């Protein structure tokens, strides 16, 4: 009576129109949940054809989505094509899975399908293109030109989320994108401190140490991921501090003793809050403390 | 908050949502594009399930003493159709 | 997960809502002796003590710990240690003398739920939550 | 320990949770007002006493035994009943 | 004065004596019972200690102990355990069915769904009824389609109750 | 002002009446403390003429009791003298020390001079008569004649306080009266039993030794101390028990299966109470239970 | 249950039981063979014993803050003696 | 926190208790009751104004501020005041 | 996260000096405190510890610990501690002042009653009158007799107030 | 000793009254940053945070384990096993995020009533009871 011939010609419009990120219907919706659920049931080999006609359409819809991505040759234009196409794949695979689950429970494999299908089409051949131009567009950024957020977000969650390791969630991503972001971020730091202090002077440095220490905060919360903070954010920021503070924590201490003597309120909330990140810092502060007291 | 669960016929068995949470399938069938359309189980089926949910939500934890659940064998085939499609 | 396991499961809720408690024993016997028995065996750890909850036949029982291979008590104290439905519990149930009879309540064993395997205790809940039926592949 | 009961307004059939001292005000304002059905324009007809007008505690604290979750009782409204499918 | 605490359910001596008969027969006789272990008192010599019936759970194991001299319960009592590598715990008696159910006793494979709705043949049943201690709704009607041992099945339900 | 010589004078009656168990009155009493509190503040040596006047009556009263005691060479007049001599002395000898409060505190030694005193006076003479003496009336009230129990109580509580051993307060006493009982009572019980055993039967050995029990508890309970316990009421039901019970736990497990094949109540509740006092009792009759079982 | 202290004149310092008990003499005073004198106490001072009895009573537990006990030096050098005989 | 008062009734110098919100009713029942003495056949004379008659909340709730440990005020008693001994 | 709690009291940046001042001068150029110790901070690696004037209180010992960058106590805090034998107790400060009167400073002794009462002299005096916290009528009444240092000395009460 | 010093000792009386907390910090920041610097201290073991009991100096106050040489809980669980005044103690004053605002109160120790050494704590007991004055022989 019920085979998946019989209805699976009905079945693929829908397929097609929730998998190519078109206008949907709750009725057709619904209708497509009991019309998979009693092919399952009824046809012996239901759920093979079932998977099998799935897989087509899949690998269909990712190598005509590959060959659109792929024509732009220009790379911004690539980038800007590649963002928005994920973002609505994206979405369309948070949305699939849904409707299969008695083919799920049978034998989410509709999400993980598509996952590794357009990793495997696109993200293992321009992953290095996506990761250098997100360098290069963050670089930017923090020169001073603010661009589109969400194209380098998008990048980084297509890199947490497309991992074919199952070891690890996010281990492709954080082992070599967040550690790119780490490398980068200190030699832009290393090129820039010294200038700044040698010109602008030293309470300047310390007011200007201040705001891109809250600038680079709020750019680890929007721009690193947060949904896990998987020893990114917190190594992010410690290289920060590490490259700066750390770093001329000799020039620190040498107004250290100027400060003492001369009570500067920001200075002392500086001191304050970086006590901590330094291993062993307190020591010349709480000794020119001492050394007014003796 | 209620989930209007629309049998075959048309009628509503609008339950209390905590209660219709309890099936796989209606989570998976709100998430994504209440109203619920049931064609293929009427009310003699979606009446009990329905039934069921409320009984199972509240008689899950008392350890103590659960009473059976007594259905006939007039209906029990398309219950069981229903368990397998909702459940 | 234990926690937790407190304020929905109805196992505790049943037995922690302040239970009266009344040990059995001789009552074919004289109280007078009655208590006296209950008196020179709650002293010593050379005997045996049992208290019926009054109704029910779920009664808790205390032996020497020389018969087998946080610490309990037994003034009127009546600690009691005990994992009870794979969830560390405490019952402080006190009882009163020349009456024989006495309360009863469950308490949660934090240092033990902080201090306990955590294996067993996966291993424990995931074959206590999953059901036989539809289990074995055909 | 409350009872749970259910509405049968013509083709809705409400379910939903009830106490077991409920009072037939409460029960009006808000149990029932799920399809936006104020007492204002409407009267309750549980079974012939149809729960007499509202106001009403004798009744309206119904036991849990008479109504167990396997086969609720059903209160009814209007300003019919749709019989249930046959097999 | 050390004491260890441990609950026990009184037992008339009538059920425990029957599931004392029920179990030998059926690790011995019948071969339901073939994987469990039997422990006298003459092995145990913990004072109270009649019996314990163990019950080999896999990697854990079950243990029911039942007791000799509790004051009147002559009136004895029973305890029930889940045991694993100097990790125990006592278990209600409906827990304590339902995870031997787990194992031993047999239940409609997960292919005796598809069978009944279309019409065929269910190879597996499920002897334990007791077992299953509230189910999906799946189970309540195959066991309402599938209505179900001359020598009992040894249960802990039966036994803990008066 | 205020000496020692100017009121010891009034002191000495009131201390003798104190001291020789005769009628006082509370006014003279106040009077007393407050002379006594002057004197031991105002004269200098004023604390030390009390002292030895003090000891002085203790001795002189000591030496008259003592002298009356040994008049009556009778045993048993000798111990009816002693034990009320002893009673009211010991009467005074608690209501004594409370007066001179300040004398102690400046330097209750008047508790330990009055103990001290009576024991190297009488009891260091005629501890071995008392002892016999009282084995002798025990042995007659276990024997079936009933005699004055506060002769023998008072013996005993002089044998726990009298103890001039301060490592233990009731040592001499409990390593030697104590085990004096222990054996006297071993030596009855094992003289009595086999023949009654041997002559009234067997139920009636069972019932007379639940009473012989009750009785033994009883009179350890009145005449054995139970102040403190101190392995006293415990090693003496004990040595009845391994003297009784364990002695003919032969003819109890024999009589076991006869127990079990007639189902006595009264020999249910021996059993069941003796499983305790025998360390491995249990396993004949659960092994009789069991064969009834198997 | 009071315990009634006799001064040396006659005046009557009846005080609770529990209070009088804070002072060894007293104590052992009682003891043996209401009614006890005091000639060589009199009112000026045994008035402030009775008072600090009562003050060293309450106040002997609460750490938080104990206030001192003014007392004057004209009679300061009595209330030594009889802080001597009684404490 | 109470207020501790004393009574000079002639001879007599009572040390006792008084709770901060205590009622003349009460006060009289018991706390002066030591030396038997009912409400009958009797007034309390508290200063001039005597604590009116009785039965009055309004001054018998003294502060524990006026009367303390070391110096607490008097009430007296009759149906005179005793000098206390001079130095 | 591992964590340890020690109760401690906000103290005010002049007194935690003043007594630091007090006990270096009691301690070496007086004879008062010739018999306490003294750690610093640079021989306590702890981040906040500032230092510690050691009380060896006979067999046990006392120690008062001072903390640096307390949260807007810049800040400082103390902690009076009762070691001994690694059994380490809190104590108030009324408690650690009493418990430092039983040994260090001179008092009354116990000939001094009798000898004011004749009207005889009194040799010794009570200079720690902060380490009386309610005494005994005869110390009252004593005191009040006697009548009770140019550089003060040093009390754990005057510090923990405000 | 200890068991009955609770009902009578007034330190823990006012001590024990379902306190109010307060945790103490950079009040001169904004409340924003400082409700941040709250969840960032107390989710980890690299900082320290304090808490007033809203009027008195008398402040607790947590240092982590590294900087020295039953356990303590750190969601909104505040437990701390301490000796206060020589009597065991336990202190469950949980803290209210978004508001920087807190309950608190003390419960005993048993465990460590029934585990610490005794003859220290007799030790320490007899030192507290006694009393300089009138002490040194003359
Ligand atoms: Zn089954
Ligand atoms: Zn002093």
């Amino acid at each position: 009576s019920l085979q998946f011939e019989d209805k699976w010609d009905f079945m693929r419009p829908i397929v097609l129109k929730l998998l190519r990120q078109e206008s949907v219907t709750k009725q057709q919706w619904f209708d497509l949940f009991s019309d998979v659920h009693a092919v399952c049931l009824w046809d012996d080999k239901g759920p093979a054809k079932i998977h099998q006609a799935l897989k087509e359409d899949i690998l269909e819809f990712i190598k005509q989505a590959q060959a659109r991505v792929l024509s732009h040759q220009d790379d911004t234009a690539l980038l800007k094509a590649y963002i928005v196409e994920w973002r609505k794949f994206f979405t369309q695979c948070d949305i699939l899975p849904k409707p299969f689950c008695q083919l799920e429970i049978t034998l989410s494999i509709v999400r993980k399908l598509m996952l590794d299908t357009w990793n495997e089409s696109i993200f293992s051949n321009i992953k290095n293109r996506l990761q250098d131009s997100a360098m290069k567009l963050v670089h930017a950024e923090r020169l001073g030109e603010a661009f589109d957020s969400q194209l380098v977000i998008g990048v980084r969650e297509s890199y947490v989320n497309l991992c074919s390791n199952p070891e690890d969630k996010l281990q492709i991503y954080r082992d070599n994108f967040e550690k790119a972001y780490l490398d980068s971020t200190e030699r832009f730091y290393r090129t820039q401190a010294p200038s700044y202090l040698q010109q602008n002077g030293v309470q300047n440095y310390m007011k200007y140490a201040d705001a891109k220490l809250k600038e680079e905060e709020k750019r680890a919360l929007r721009y690193l991921e947060t949904r896990r903070e998987c020893n990114s954010v917190e190594a992010l920021m410690e290289c920060c501090v590490n490259a700066l503070v750390t770093s001329f924590k000799e020039t620190i201490l040498a107004e250290c003793q100027g400060m003492i003597k001369r009570n500067e309120t920001e200075k002392l909330h500086l001191m304050f809050s970086l006590m901590d990140k330094v291993p062993n810092g307190i020591e010349p502060m709480l000794k020119d403390l001492e050394e007014h007291i003796i | 908050m209620y989930v209007k669960l629309i049998s075959s016929d048309g009628h509503e068995f609008i339950v209390k949502r905590e209660h219709a949470l309890t099936s796989g399938t209606i989570k998976a069938m709100l998430s994504g594009p209440n109203e619920v359309n049931f064609r293929e189980i009427p009310s003699h089926v979606l009446s009990k399930v329905c039934m069921y949910f409320t009984y199972k939500v509240r008689y899950t934890n008392s350890s103590t003493e659960i009473p059976e659940f007594p259905i006939a064998p007039e209906i029990a085939l398309e219950l069981l159709m229903a368990a397998n499609f909702l459940d | 997960d234990q926690r937790s396991k407190f304020e929905n499961e109805e196992f505790f809720r049943k037995l922690s809502r302040e239970c009266e408690i009344k040990y059995t024993g001789f009552r074919d016997r004289p109280h007078e002796e009655r208590q006296a028995r209950f008196q020179n065996a709650c002293r010593d750890g050379r005997s045996e003590i049992a208290f019926v909850a009054t109704g029910t036949n779920l009664s808790l029982q205390f032996f020497p710990a020389s018969w087998q291979g946080e610490y309990v008590d037994l003034k009127v104290y009546l600690k009691a240690p005990m994992i009870l439905n794979g969830v560390c519990v405490i019952w402080k149930g006190w009882i009163d003398l020349q009456r024989l009879d006495g309360m009863g309540c469950l308490e949660f064993d934090e240092e033990r739920a902080q201090q306990e395997d955590a294996l067993a205790q996966q291993a424990f809940e995931e074959a206590r939550r999953r059901t036989r039926e539809f289990e074995d592949r055909d | 320990m409350d009872v749970f009961l259910m509405i049968r307004r013509h083709k809705t059939t409400i379910f939903t949770d009830a106490k077991e001292s409920s009072t037939v005000f409460e029960l009006k304002r808000i149990v029932e007002g799920i399809l936006k059905r104020p007492p204002d324009e409407q009267r309750l007809y549980k079974d012939d006493q149809l729960l007499d007008d509202g106001k009403t505690l004798g009744e309206c604290g119904f036991t849990s035994q008479t109504a167990r979750p396997q086969a609720p009782a059903t209160v009814g409204l209007a300003f019919c009943i749709e019989p249930f499918s046959s097999p | 004065n050390r004491w260890q605490v441990m609950i026990v359910w009184q037992v008339d001596r009538m059920r425990i004596n029957t599931w004392k008969r029920l179990v030998k027969h059926h690790m011995y006789i019948s071969r339901k019972a073939k994987d469990w272990f039997y422990r006298h008192h003459y092995e145990s010599t913990h004072p109270k200690i009649s019996s314990e019936v163990h019950i080999p759970l896999g990697d854990a194991k079950l243990v029911i102990t039942t007791y000799w001299g509790l004051h009147t319960g002559l009136g004895q009592g029973v305890s029930i355990e889940w045991r694993k590598k100097r990790y125990s715990t006592q278990v209600d008696p409906d827990l304590a069915d339902q995870l031997i159910h787990l194992h031993y006793f047999d239940c409609f494979s997960e292919s005796a769904i598809r069978n009944t709705i279309l019409g065929r043949i269910v190879s597996p049943r499920c002897e334990y009824q007791a077992g299953h201690n509230v189910g999906s709704l799946q189970y309540l009607a195959l066991a309402a389609l599938i209505k179900p041992i001359k020598p009992p099945l040894p249960s802990v339900r039966k036994l803990t109750e008066d």
